[PDB]
């Protein structure tokens, strides 16, 4: 019987931190602010623009 | 033999296969019109005699016995009765006891057919090969049909056996003449065998039944059944 | 709290990862077509969509881990439901690889006239089914034994040797994918060869892709077990990993037997 | 911003059901526009509105088939009615695995965009509904349209797999207390069985079309004749998907019809165990026959005999189901509202379609009738009549519930009669032409067949009138200034209901359950 | 309880030892290819040229 | 109650379908063509007289649809 | 081990020996002659389903929206259903 | 927000609801019968 390489109280501190905020699940933490409002957002914007341009070019038969 | 305006049911038969097909469909339709009329009658009498103004009390029965087994069993014997003839037709149509007398390859090219009665040549290169093109709109005489008339039709001796080897060269196709009751698929790799035996003279029309590329339905098939002497004269003249 | 909610099931909170993942899938598919046929935006669009799917999947699993480990929303019943769902997913994958095996068999029982009516086609130098493929089977067998060792590490209360067993299994899976890569490079026949080469390479490639994803699943479970996220009573991630790896090993066993033994005979 | 969160983000199985319904309506209208274009082209012999370009006609038939067989019935039976009325009816809180629910629904619209862009690229996909290999090969198309369509099928298939896993785990795990498996209603049961079929069969289609894709682009030889690999392999795989595919479009219809008959006959479903076992057996025997769609390709005699027998045996249980429904109307106190109208029409027209199917199931008869409009009549009655009429019946029966308002009755009956007359006029001459012998999927016909195709073309416009009436009904429902009552409808006013979903509220609040139901479960 | 862990530990160690031996066996093989087969019709087909056309992937 | 309304609406629907058909396939408000085989109005005539005796490539003219039309030659 | 929130409450109950929702299975003898056939509810009014049955007979299922002030008898098998709140009796949605 | 509402929709509240729903259904029909026609129009606009 051995705890796995962590004190396991860092996890308890993290549990306190997560249960001690008043937001949705995906916005908890300071990491998730940056992550889940900037990376997917800009990434989806670029994806949408490239998808539109690609459909346009394929339909019109231009830019082979 | 040819399609008719405002027609009900099958065309005319020129093959024992087509006689079998007509008989099997008529037996099936007899059984199934019995089924359909009985079901409609029971549904109608159930809806009408209990129409909220005669029986306003639900009468509350939910478990049924000795009637569920009855409508489980009786459709079974119905199916047995309507599967007795189908199996007999299959296992009396498969057998070819007699040797075929000729051999007519029907290679299904892309938007036009081809044929080779190759069994008349002393060499290796094949004689008596031609192409079966649809006649365009303006190339018709005053009588023929539209998009169903062919240049240089298939010629076949009547009252003698056949063996047509359907196959393709570009894409999927199907050799399909309904009056003879012949439909099979030409797959670019295989060589399907159809044994048929016409019973009377005259011309029979049919079309492609598979999606070829763009001129689908403009890829028709015409088979003439003519007397053996005339068939011999025609082949000797074509060689 | 449950006493006010009055039921132990799970009620999740909104997250845009469904829609984001769907947009990533559309990106991947249009990029795939635009790279399959030569076009200007093809490669970049395909790569962008693929990394979009990877990113949304990452944040999705991160969200599930966050909920279930720190918030503690998983109760016994949803714990069971996760096992149900993953068994169903494995059944779906079984049917997929069944379809591929049917393709192979329908192409190899009665070989057509156009490959000589014989199998394997003349001029395709079949791999000896005993030099590399046997070693791959032995490697996956040892990997399965190591996964079982990891499971009995977690169960027996010995939560330290679990990481040792998991890292041993990851090493064996990496050795397997390396030897599969060596086999692909040293192949005496390519994909564009006859139906034999074609079905061989398609089936083996999808099996290797499943090996990659199972290996990365095992890596995730190893990191979690090192960090302490798993306990003797409550662990589903590891059970999913073990079942998936056993699936991959069984598929490899069928693949080895049929293709490598029979096809070479 | 709160509304976009609540729609694009929320899990909320009810809201996903609403989104599924809206998508189903849009896809249905698109499919009907394609059908009307097809009918306009086929109205008279010669080039009618296409003015040539039979390739565009083949593209139209393909797009119509995909749109209505994948984006109209499935997003309405499974996503539409399934998502809503599985957890409400079974007595459970929000569905299991809500995020899978959301991802499946939001996967669907990109699949729609792929399908339309496939119909729009360089020339088009003129390969029919069932993409066959050699025509969809790179020698004969060389466009990319088939690639886009194949990816559309991939996205739709993945979404349906996710939904099926959702429903299976929910039924097996997320039931209420005391509710044994044999107390879940038949809608739940049909959704379970159809979800099993969708989970088992659909991956085979994904494998087959992946193989077709790598045959086209990455230059394999799976379906190239030179090198083995006959197209028969693809026929086998696609139809091993195809028949389980068609016993999925109708099973939720069966469930909804059972519920409607039960609630209109004042009595529950006669022979409950018979219904359950018959439906399970239909599900099982939907797999053991898959080549009854390719009798005329060159299989040996014994396979044809076996598939004949298998189709007859799959015919029996549907007979048990229909006779059970007829029995559970012998009680009394019927009341002819529009849901009952549509259920009755379903039973009648599905009977006609099924009998035609039996005629088609034999071998020799299929030799004579393969790929002729006899088959088109068969599956248009079966699929269109059955699925769409069950859909309309469910829609009325439960727009009593979703929005909280209620449709006007005279317009409901007018719509039923218009649609019934139109769509039953426009598909019986298909039987007659198929007997005459015209091949399927042709833009022009010989002059002989021009007699009926003028009459059938007269049937599409009536159905268009019916659909426009239906949308007038939907708008007048969503703006009806008179809420749910007892004079209007007697269903939701029940203080005692056979099905759990009628005694809750006008719409469910947000969690559908302040507290879960119970079961007395006597014999202490 | 722990006997099972010990037993699977032992057999996994046996497995990796045998596998490492077999890897040593398989390696150090030269692998000389035989001559290319005659160009049968069904070999090296190009229905549609690859995006990286001239030679297949992994070559 | 409403049978008046239902029947009236059904007849109106038939009227509207007829009007749309007449505009879209008899006068073609959307461009199109008509075959030369139907506008000649004498083509069916010869088609029937040819079912009496259909021309052939090798052999004398021969009949078609002998059963369903009851048309055929006698002792000779 | 490690747990907090819903799983913690579940495991605390399963360690203390109490069942969390044991009020959700009435499991009572059929009928009401001098003893009502009783249920339990955490709210004012609650859904209850009767399958009926001494042990041999049964009717399929009937859902009735049982309320506090008025006992309700099963429509088909005719047994009473008297409710007894074990929580704060309030309208289920407040 | 209306998670704690007596009705999930509460459709009555919005501003007269009539023009909004009428436009909604009409635009649904327009998107249903515009794209299928537009695909054919574009294909004839092509070669
Ligand atoms: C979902 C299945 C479905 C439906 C509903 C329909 C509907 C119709 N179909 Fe379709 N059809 C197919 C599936 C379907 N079809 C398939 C699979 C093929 C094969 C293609 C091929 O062989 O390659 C085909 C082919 C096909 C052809 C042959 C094409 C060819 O031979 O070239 C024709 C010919 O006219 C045709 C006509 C019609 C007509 C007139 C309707 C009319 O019934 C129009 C429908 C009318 C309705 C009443 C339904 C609309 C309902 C709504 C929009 C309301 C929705 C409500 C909500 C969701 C709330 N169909
Ligand atoms: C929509 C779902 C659906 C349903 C329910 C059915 C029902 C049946 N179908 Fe159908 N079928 C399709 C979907 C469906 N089909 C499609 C999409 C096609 C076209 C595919 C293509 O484009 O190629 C097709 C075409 C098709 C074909 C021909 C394919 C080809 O050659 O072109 C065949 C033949 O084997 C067939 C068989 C059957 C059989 C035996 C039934 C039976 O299950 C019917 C059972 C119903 C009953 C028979 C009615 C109720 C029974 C009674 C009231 C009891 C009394 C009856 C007896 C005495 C048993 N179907
Ligand atoms: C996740 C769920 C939502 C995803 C939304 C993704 C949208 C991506 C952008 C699509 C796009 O740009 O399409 C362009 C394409 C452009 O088509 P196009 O190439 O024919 O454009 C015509 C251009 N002119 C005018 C010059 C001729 O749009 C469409 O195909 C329209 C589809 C409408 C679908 C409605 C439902
Ligand atoms: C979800 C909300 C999506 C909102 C944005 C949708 C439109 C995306 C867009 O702007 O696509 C660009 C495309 C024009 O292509 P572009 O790259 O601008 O042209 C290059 C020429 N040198 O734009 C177009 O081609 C516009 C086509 C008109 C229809 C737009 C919506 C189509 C998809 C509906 C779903
Ligand atoms: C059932 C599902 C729908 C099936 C439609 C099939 C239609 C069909 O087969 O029609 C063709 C049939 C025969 O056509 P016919 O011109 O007579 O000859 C063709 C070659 N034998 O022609 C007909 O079917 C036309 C009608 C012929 C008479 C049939 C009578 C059956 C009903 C009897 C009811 C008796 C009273 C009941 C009360
Ligand atoms: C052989 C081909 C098919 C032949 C079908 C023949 C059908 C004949 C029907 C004749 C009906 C005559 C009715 C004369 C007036 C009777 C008094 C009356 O009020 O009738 C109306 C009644 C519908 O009223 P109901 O639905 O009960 O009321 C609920 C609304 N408050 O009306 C009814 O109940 C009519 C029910 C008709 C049921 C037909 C079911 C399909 C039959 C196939
Ligand atoms: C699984 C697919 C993963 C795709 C990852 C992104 C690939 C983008 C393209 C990268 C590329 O062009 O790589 C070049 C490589 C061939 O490199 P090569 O020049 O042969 O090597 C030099 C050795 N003398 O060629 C390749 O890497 C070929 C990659 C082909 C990918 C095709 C994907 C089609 C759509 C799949 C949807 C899923
Ligand atoms: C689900 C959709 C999947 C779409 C897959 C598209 C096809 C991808 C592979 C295309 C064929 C290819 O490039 O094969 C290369 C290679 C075979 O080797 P070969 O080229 O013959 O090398 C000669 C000697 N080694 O390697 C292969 O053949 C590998 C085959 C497996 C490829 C796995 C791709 C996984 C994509 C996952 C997408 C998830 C979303
Ligand atoms: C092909 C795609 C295959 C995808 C397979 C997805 C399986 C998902 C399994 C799942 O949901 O597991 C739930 C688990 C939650 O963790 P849990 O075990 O509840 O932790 C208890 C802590 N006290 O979840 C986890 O522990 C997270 C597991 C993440 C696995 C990621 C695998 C990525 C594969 C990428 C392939 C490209
Ligand atoms: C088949 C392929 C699709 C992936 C299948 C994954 C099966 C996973 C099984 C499962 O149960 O996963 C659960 C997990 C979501 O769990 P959740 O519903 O959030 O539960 C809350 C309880 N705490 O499930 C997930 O998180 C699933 C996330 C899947 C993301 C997939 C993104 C790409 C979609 C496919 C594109 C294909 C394009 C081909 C070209
Ligand atoms: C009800 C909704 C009706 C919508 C009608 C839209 C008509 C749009 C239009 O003008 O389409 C152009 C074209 C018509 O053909 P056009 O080239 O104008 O030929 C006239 C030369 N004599 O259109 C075409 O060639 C194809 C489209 C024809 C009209 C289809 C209407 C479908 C209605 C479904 C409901
Ligand atoms: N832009 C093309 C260039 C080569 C094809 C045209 N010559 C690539 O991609
Ligand atoms: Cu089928
Ligand atoms: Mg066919
Ligand atoms: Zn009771």
């Amino acid at each position: 019987s051995e705890p796995p390489f962590r004190p396991r109280e860092k996890l308890i501190e993290k549990q306190k931190h997560f249960q001690s905020v008043h937001k949705h699940t995906y916005l908890k933490g300071p990491y998730d602010k940056i992550t889940s409002v900037a990376i997917p957002l800009a990434l989806a914007a670029s994806s949408l623009y490239l998808i539109g341009r690609g459909i346009y070019n394929m339909s019109h038969g231009i830019g082979k | 033999d040819a399609p008719e305006p405002w027609q009900l049911g099958f065309q005319d038969a020129a093959t024992p296969i087509m006689q079998g097909i007509m008989d099997l469909h008529h037996d099936i339709f007899f059984f199934l019109v019995q089924i359909a009329v009985f079901v409609l009658w029971v549904l109608s009498r159930a809806l009408w005699c209990f129409r909220s103004k005669i029986s306003p009390i639900p009468q509350r029965i939910v478990h049924g016995t000795t009637i569920e087994i009855l409508w489980t069993i009786f459709p079974s014997i119905i199916l047995m009765f309507i599967a007795i003839p189908s199996f007999t037709l299959l296992y009396s149509m498969d057998d070819v006891v007699v040797d075929p007398a000729i051999t007519i390859k029907a290679i299904g090219h892309q938007w036009y057919w081809s044929y080779e009665y190759s069994d008349y040549n002393n060499s290796d290169e094949q004689s008596l090969a031609f192409d079966s093109y649809m006649v365009p709109e303006d190339d018709l005489e005053l009588g023929q049909l539209r998009l169903l008339e062919v240049d240089n039709r298939v010629v076949v001796p009547a009252k003698t056996h056949l063996r047509v080897l359907i196959t393709s060269a570009d894409v999927l196709h199907s050799w399909a003449v309904p009056s003879l009751g012949v439909k099979c698929d030409a797959v670019p790799g295989r060589l399907n065998q159809i044994s048929t035996f016409i019973q009377r003279e005259g011309v029979y029309y049919g079309q492609c039944s598979e999606i070829c590329g763009t001129n689908h339905a403009f890829m028709p098939i015409v088979v003439e059944a003519v007397s053996t002497k005339d068939y011999g004269s025609w082949v000797s003249n074509q060689i | 709290m449950i006493e006010s909610q009055r039921h132990s099931y799970h009620l999740v909170d909104p997250s845009p990862w469904p829609i984001s993942g769907s947009l990533g899938a559309l990106a991947t598919t249009v990029g795939g077509v635009m790279y399959m046929h030569s076009f200007q935006g093809g490669a970049t669009l395909l790569s962008l969509g693929l990394i979009f799917i990877l990113y949304t999947m990452f944040v999705w699993w991160r969200d599930v881990l966050r909920e279930s480990t720190l918030e503690g929303h998983h109760t016994k019943v949803v714990q069971l439901g996760l096992r149900y769902g993953f068994i169903l997913f494995i059944v779906s994958e079984v049917m997929f690889l069944f379809a591929f095996f049917w393709a192979f068999f329908h192409s190899s029982l009665a070989p057509t006239v156009e490959i000589g009516g014989i199998w394997p086609p003349l001029g395709i130098w079949v791999l000896d089914p005993w030099e590399i493929p046997f070693l791959n089977t032995l490697i996956l067998l040892s990997s399965g034994a190591a996964v079982t060792w990891a499971h009995h590490a977690i169960l027996a209360g010995k939560e330290k040797r679990a990481v040792y067993a998991l890292v041993a299994t990851v090493l064996l899976a990496l050795v397997f994918t390396g030897f599969q890569g060596m086999e692909y490079y040293q192949a005496p026949f390519t994909i564009s060869d006859s139906i034999y080469g074609s079905t061989f390479f398609l089936a083996t490639g999808f099996h290797g892709f499943h090996v990659i994803i199972g290996t990365l699943f095992l890596i995730i479970c190893g990191i979690r077990q090192y960090l302490g996220h798993l306990t003797k009573e409550h662990h589903v991630g590891f059970e999913a990993a073990a079942w998936y790896w056993h699936f991959v090993d069984v598929v490899w066993l069928f693949l080895f037997v049929s293709i490598y033994w029979w096809g070479g005979i | 911003m709160t509304n976009p969160v609540r729609w694009l983000f929320s899990t909320n199985h009810k809201d996903i059901g609403t989104l599924y319904f809206i998508f189903g309506a849009i896809a249905g209208v698109m499919g009907t526009c394609f059908s009307v274009l097809i009918r306009m082209e086929l109205a008279r012999p010669g080039d009618q509105i296409l003015g040539g370009n039979h390739q565009l006609y083949n593209v139209l038939i393909t797009a119509h088939a995909f749109l209505m067989i994948f984006f109209m019935v499935m997003p309405a039976m499974i996503g539409g009615f399934g998502n809503w009325f599985v957890p409400i009816l079974i007595g459970a809180p929000d569905m299991a695995f809500p995020r899978l629910n959301n991802i499946s629904f939001w996967l669907l619209p990109p699949s729609l965009l792929l399908l339309l862009s496939s119909a729009l690229v360089e020339v088009g996909s003129g390969t029919g509904w069932t993409v066959y290999p050699p025509l969809s090969g790179i020698t004969s198309h060389s466009g990319g349209a088939v690639d886009l369509a194949i990816f559309s099928l991939h996205l739709s298939g993945v979404s349906s797999i996710l939904g099926s896993i959702n429903f299976i785990t929910t039924i097996f795990n997320m039931r209420g207390p005391g509710m044994t498996m044999h107390r879940s209603p038949l809608f739940v049961w049909s959704v379970l069985v159809t979800a099993f079929l969708l989970l088992l069969s659909l991956p085979v289609l994904a494998g087959a079309i992946t193989m077709l894709l790598t045959d086209r682009n990455f230059n394999t030889t799976f379906f190239d004749p030179a090198g083995g690999g006959d197209p028969i392999l693809y026929q086998h795989l696609f139809w091993f998907f195809g028949h389980p595919e068609v016993y999925i479009l109708i099973l939720p219809g069966f469930g909804i019809i059972s519920h409607i008959v039960s609630t209109f006959s004042g009595k529950p479903v006669f022979g409950y165990l018979g219904m359950v076992y018959a439906m399970i057996s239909i599900g099982v025997l939907g797999f053991l026959v898959w080549a009854h769609h390719m009798f005329t390709v060159g299989l040996d005699v014994d396979t044809r005999a076996y598939f004949t027998a298998a189709t007859m045996i799959i015919a029996v249980p549907t007979g048990i189901k229909i006779f059970s429904w007829i029995a559970t109307m012998w009680g009394g106190s019927i009341q002819y509202k529009t849901p009952m109208l549509f259920a009755v029409g379903f039973i009648f027209l599905f009977t006609i379609g099924g009998l035609t199917g039996i005629v088609l199931a034999n071998s020799g008869l299929d030799i004579a009738l393969h790929d002729t409009y006899y088959v088109v009549a068969h599956f248009h009655y079966v699929l269109s009549m059955g699925a769409v009429f069950a859909l309309f019946a469910g829609f009325y029966y439960w727009v009593g519930k979703i929005f909280g308002r209620t449709y006007p009755e005279t317009l409901g009956q007018i719509h039923f009669w218009i649609t019934f007359f139109g769509v039953n006029l426009t598909f019986f001459p298909m039987h007659f032409l198929g007997l005459s012998g015209m091949p399927r999927r042709i833009p022009d016909y010989p002059d002989a067949y021009a007699g009926w195709n003028a009459l059938s073309s007269f049937g599409s416009y009536i159905s268009v009138v019916g659909i426009c009436c239906f949308f007038v009904v939907v708008t007048i429902t969503s703006t009806s200034g008179n809420n749910i009552t007892r004079a209007n409808i007697p269903w939701a006013v029940e203080q005692n209901s056979t099905t759990l979903e009628w005694l809750v509220q006008s719409p469910p609040a947000f969690h559908t359950f302040g507290e879960l139901p119970a079961i007395k479960e006597t014999k202490s | 309880d722990a006997y099972e862990t010990a037993k699977w530990e032992k057999i996994t160690y046996l497995g990796i030892v045998s596998c490492t031996g077999l890897a040593i066996y398989n390696l150090s093989k030269g692998h000389p290819h035989t001559e290319e087969p005659p160009a049968y019709p069904y070999l090296h087909i190009r229905n549609k040229e690859f995006p990286w056309g001239p030679d297949g992937l992994f070559e | 109650m409403s049978t008046k309304y239902i029947v009236s609406a059904i007849l109106g629907s038939f009227g509207i379908a007829w009007v749309c058909d007449y505009y879209v396939s008899e006068k073609k408000i959307f461009g199109g063509s008509t075959p030369g085989t139907i506008t000649n109005k004498e083509w069916g005539e010869e088609t029937d007289k040819k079912f009496q005796a259909w021309p052939r490539t090798a052999g004398p003219p021969v009949v078609v649809n002998p059963i369903t039309r009851q048309n055929f030659v006698v002792k000779s | 081990p490690i747990a907090t929130g819903h799983e913690r409450e579940e495991i605390q109950a399963s360690l203390e020996g109490r069942d969390i929702l044991e009020i959700n299975h009435p499991e009572g003898p059929f009928g009401t002659k001098e003893a009502p056939a009783i249920v339990k509810s955490y709210f004012d009014r609650r859904i209850v389903g009767c399958p009926g049955g001494e042990g041999e007979d049964e009717h399929d299922v009937v859902w009735f929206w049982l309320e506090n002030g008025k006992p309700h008898e099963c429509p088909v098998c005719s047994q009473y259903f008297e409710l007894k709140v074990v929580g704060p009796g309030g309208d289920p949605y407040g | 927000y209306y998670i704690h509402a007596k009705h999930m929709y509460n459709l009555d509240r919005m501003k007269h609801r009539g023009l909004k729903m009428s436009l909604a259904v009409f635009s649904a029909f327009s998107i249903g019968v515009a794209v299928p026609v537009y695909a054919v129009i574009f294909q004839q606009k092509k070669t």
